[PDB]
RNA sequence: UGCCUGGCGGCCGUAGCGCGGUGGUCCCACCUGACCCCAUGCCGAACUCAGAAGUGAAACGCCGUAGCGCCGAUGGUAGUGUGGGGUCUCCCCAUGCGAGAGUAGGGAACUGCCAGGCAU
RNA sequence: GCUCAACGGAUAAAAGGUACUCCGGGGAUAACAGGCUGAUACCGCCCAAGAGUUCAUAUCGACGGCGGUGUUUGGCACCU
RNA sequence: UCCUCCUAAAGAGUAACGGAGGAGCACGAAGGUUGGCUAAUCCUGGUCGGACAUCAGGAGGUUAGUGCAAUGGCAUAAGCC
RNA sequence: GGUUCUCCCCGAAAGCUAUUUAGGUAGCGCCUCGUGAAUUCAUCUCCGGGGGUAGAGCACUGUUUCGGCAAGGGGGUCAUCCCGACUUACCAACCCGAUGCAAACUGCGAAUACCGGAGAAUGUUAUCACGGGAGACACACGGCGGGUGCUAACGUCCGUCGUGAAGAGGGAAACAACCCAGACCGCCAGCUAAGGUCCCAAAGUCAUGGUUAAGUGGGAAACGAUGUGGGAAGGCCCAGAC
């Protein structure tokens, strides 16, 4: 339902794999790309998967 | 000396839990019986366990001893 | 000792009847007082069980604990069983050797009825 | 010269000496080394440290050793290439996490015990300290 | 090191030098200091005596005429 | 009867904990009957004097949280590996 | 409906072992006898048969009993995934997971079906 | 019917020398030298048992420990 | 060349002129099946007979065995008849 | 060894297996092109899974310390003859208690990873099958888990990730592999990352508290010392201490 707001902070280049899959996972593309995804428990998990290279604004 | 091995037989859980299968398709390949045969599970001379009915994989604890047993629900 | 002897003895054929899972008749043999049992395959709830213990069966012998009770008691679950629509059962020793009043028991509800 | 009488294999893997101690507490005797370091103790060192411990104090008191090598070093001859297998046994070493007490004594003066304890502590490759055997 | 179950040599009295071996050998043996040289003052050695007088009264082509070995 | 004042641990795990040892503080637990035991943060110097005595563990102690106060004794203690200082103890209420 | 007992189980030690006590109407057990059905690598020990004269002594069931066994918190510690940092063959920090041992304690099993005896 | 065991077996059937040597290559790889390392080598320091007529530390230093240098022989094979 | 363990990082796999062993078979019964059975050790006795045979009881509870290495199994035994 | 005009798009490997094979080659793994097809695939959450690694532990296999103990042992009290009492001044199995250790120990046991199922979001189908074309099988450093080595190496050999290779730009003076970061082209436009802001040299002689006397900063150990800052307690002491 309610949405949540997204940016990329850190470049994708010297991460693993799994988050590689995950920022495709959210759709960032570039640093400072930002998105909109549904606020789900999936979700979220998949920002503290790599919550240190994105920044959200609930 | 040493420097002798020998090639890796590829033993193990080929299914796990919650697993569909078909008849026959093998579960585990082991040395002993580890795993015991349970219903709808046979045990070859490998004392590998396969299936005997298209089900899925269920491990459990039965027994006196707590030996591993591996059933299969037709689900 | 002797219980768990025999119990063991019974524990293989026991657990091959439980994976072949067949509707099992039981037969428990003792000194005195020869009894019997049918079993379903999930074996916690019996079908029939006509043993020398019950008064239906107590005077209409001689010695409950001969070869004769054992043949009446046999014919006693193979009635109760073809009533209770078991055509067919698998007989277990239960440690007993096939040989005396458990084999007379066994002749007598394979005779009358029981496909076992 | 602490060695294992009759061991199962000769030689065994380097391994790593991560964590910290299990023999930690004074057990036996009033008072105790502890290791504040962490590495290995040769059985030369060990006993070197038990010869400067005992003779502190005269046969007075008593010493116990809570570290035992059980650990075969190995080292290649001089001069040999590398490869051909791993080396031979010539030394034998307990890892030693901080904490482990490595000598407790007893039935001497704290004086006797802190000095002979530095004696000793003098001849080791690891930092120690003095402990006291604590209750509950 | 040791000579006797007694007498020994704690190495604090034995100076030992590389230098290069003679003969055959190739461009090896020209710059690798591969022979040992070896010189052993007796008359100032933790040696007993019976070990340096019978060394020094003795003419052997190792002893030096000034009582190193 | 030594008197310990004491606070409950605000969120508790190893992270938590190891924030508080940082504080010149350290964990402890009451327990023992029948209600939750407590979970509590206190004073590290303070504590670590009081067992220096050979009384701290025989005799019983007055933990005060919120102006309750419980005899306890000190069951077990877990002690730093190597250095003069404390991580743990086990006050059994009572 | 209550108790006792037997068979078959579920469950696999919070269920086992021990110590103390108790049980013989039914049951069970020990038991009697054995030319025989059958039986011993010798033995009617066991297995088997024909019976109950006698005893619960052993055995087994039941009751109590913590002396072990066993289960076992809560915290703390250990380890660790991911990010960061150091004083880097070892760690620390932010976060997520988080034991093991030990401690408090729990603990003298629970249970379905059928059958029998007793009370009813 | 094969220790085709060099065991995916090149033939049924095959050992050496070359400093008289030759060709194609390689610093993919050795000898010298440089390199990284510092076991070894050398040098210094800590502890102090003892020796030093008594007295450990004028001088020496056991059993042990901590480093430095990059003189040796090594290790690796990074340059040629 | 083949087998067993470890290295090997709790799926598989995984290298070293790494660490420890083995095989190139045996068996027509050592296989099938039915029935039956249950070890090592120690203690106490007991002809030689002893520390250690065989006999009995007990404790023990599989620390035995598994035709041959190691691992994994193995009491319904895969162990013994 | 050399292999010659241009642009656009994707873009690896230095691995496994076998090889008189090791610097060659072949299948496969990895690239590309074409077709076909399914939530086919990945990530996150939940659910079902099996382990025996880290850790731990010592019932097992060993190993190790301390103590209690004691069958036995061996001396005398012995001739106190069939038989046993004491002691051993001593020697100690087994067992018990307390302490550690293990790649080839496990009655315990993670995190991860991996397998399977479902659930939405997103991803240019990210997937699998076949067909055309290959290249490649000399890899390196760094991190993490290791063997080996000397807990040596820009050493070596493995597992996994990243990078270089095949990736330029900024930082670390200079410095393939480290940190930041992925260059389509032009701009005398802006915000930032690592890293920095006195001068070389763009940006703080910035603000508040502190510390350092060493140019520490801007190399290093055991160890040694009234160096100095702090914290917590103590000992003695105006029954006037040092
Ligand atoms: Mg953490
Ligand atoms: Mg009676
Ligand atoms: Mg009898
Ligand atoms: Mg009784
Ligand atoms: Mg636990
Ligand atoms: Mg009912
Ligand atoms: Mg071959
Ligand atoms: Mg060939
Ligand atoms: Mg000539
Ligand atoms: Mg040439
Ligand atoms: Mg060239
Ligand atoms: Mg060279
Ligand atoms: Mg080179
Ligand atoms: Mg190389
Ligand atoms: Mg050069
Ligand atoms: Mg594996
Ligand atoms: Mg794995
Ligand atoms: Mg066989
Ligand atoms: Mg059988
Ligand atoms: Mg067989
Ligand atoms: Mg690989
Ligand atoms: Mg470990
Ligand atoms: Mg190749
Ligand atoms: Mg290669
Ligand atoms: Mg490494
Ligand atoms: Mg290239
Ligand atoms: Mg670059
Ligand atoms: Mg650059
Ligand atoms: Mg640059
Ligand atoms: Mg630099
Ligand atoms: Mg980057
Ligand atoms: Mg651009
Ligand atoms: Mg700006
Ligand atoms: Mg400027
Ligand atoms: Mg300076
Ligand atoms: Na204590």
């Amino acid at each position: 339902a309610k949405t949540i707001k997204i940016t990329q902070t850190r470049s994708a280049i010297g991460r693993l794999p799994k988050h590689k899959a995950t920022l495709l996972g959210l759709g960032l593309r570039r640093i400072g790309h930002t998105v909109e995804r549904e606020d789900t428990p999936a979700i979220r998990g998949m920002i503290n998967a790599v919550s240190f290279m994105v920044k959200v604004e609930e | 000396r040493n420097g002798r091995d020998s090639e890796a037989k590829r033993l193990g859980v080929k299914r796990f839990g919650g697993e569909s299968v078909l008849a026959g398709s093998i579960i585990v390949r082991q040395r002993g019986t580890k795993f015991h045969a349970g219903a709808n599970v046979g045990c070859g001379r490998d004392h590998t366990l396969f299936a005997k009915a298209d089900g899925k994989v269920k491990f459990e604890v039965k027994g006196p001893k707590n030996r591993k047993f591996i059933s299969i629900e037709a689900e | 000792d002797k219980k768990s002897a025999r119990i063991r003895r019974a524990t293989r054929a026991r657990r091959k009847l439980q994976e072949l899972g067949a509707t099992r008749l039981v037969v428990h043999r003792t000194p005195r007082h020869i009894y019997a049992q049918v079993i379903a395959p999930n074996g916690s709830e019996v079908l029939v069980a006509a043993s020398t213990v019950e008064k239906a069966i107590a005077e209409q012998l001689k010695y409950t604990g001969n070869k004769d009770a054992a043949a009446a008691v046999g014919k006693a679950v193979a009635e109760r069983a073809l009533e209770k629509g078991i055509k067919d059962v698998s007989f277990d020793r239960s440690g007993f050797q096939y040989h005396g009043r458990v084999q007379a028991l066994a002749d007598a509800a394979r005779e009358a009825g029981l496909q076992f | 010269m602490l060695q294992p009488k009759r061991t199962k294999f000769r030689k065994m893997h380097k391994g790593r000496n991560r964590g910290l101690a299990q023999g930690t507490d004074v057990s036996f005797g009033s008072f105790g080394l502890k290791a504040v370091g962490r590495g290995r103790l040769t059985a030369r060192q060990i006993e070197a440290a038990r010869r400067a411990m005992t003779r502190a104090v005269k046969r007075q008191g008593k010493i116990w050793i809570r570290v035992f090598p059980d650990k075969p070093i190995t080292e290649k001859p001089l001069a040999v290439r590398m490869g051909k297998g791993k080396g031979n046994v010539e030394y034998w070493v307990a890892l030693i996490q901080p904490g482990k007490v490595l000598y407790e004594m007893d039935g001497v003066p704290e004086e006797l015990a802190r000095e002979a304890f530095k004696l000793a502590a003098a001849k080791l490759p690891i930092k120690t300290t003095f402990v006291t055997k604590t209750v509950m | 090191i040791v000579i006797s179950r007694h007498v020994a040599i704690p190495d604090g009295e034995l100076e030992i030098t590389a230098i290069r071996a003679q003969g055959a050998g190739g461009q090896h043996v020209n710059k690798t200091s591969t022979a040992i040289h070896l010189r052993f003052d007796i008359r100032a050695s933790s040696l007993p005596e019976y070990y340096k007088e019978r060394l020094l009264a003795a003419s052997h082509h190792l002893i030096s005429s000034d009582g190193v070995i | 009867m030594f008197t310990i004042n004491a606070e409950v641990r605000k969120e508790q795990g190893k992270g938590a904990s190891r924030r508080l040892r940082a504080a010149n503080k350290f964990p402890a637990i009451i327990y023992g009957g029948k209600e939750a035991p407590l979970a509590i943060e206190l004073d590290h110097d303070k504590v670590m004097n009081m067992q220096a005595k050979a009384e701290f563990y025989s005799e019983v102690l007055t933990i005060v949280v919120d102006g309750k106060e419980i005899k306890v004794k000190a069951q077990d203690v877990q002690r730093h590996p190597y250095k003069p200082k404390l991580q743990h103890i086990d006050f059994v209420r009572a």
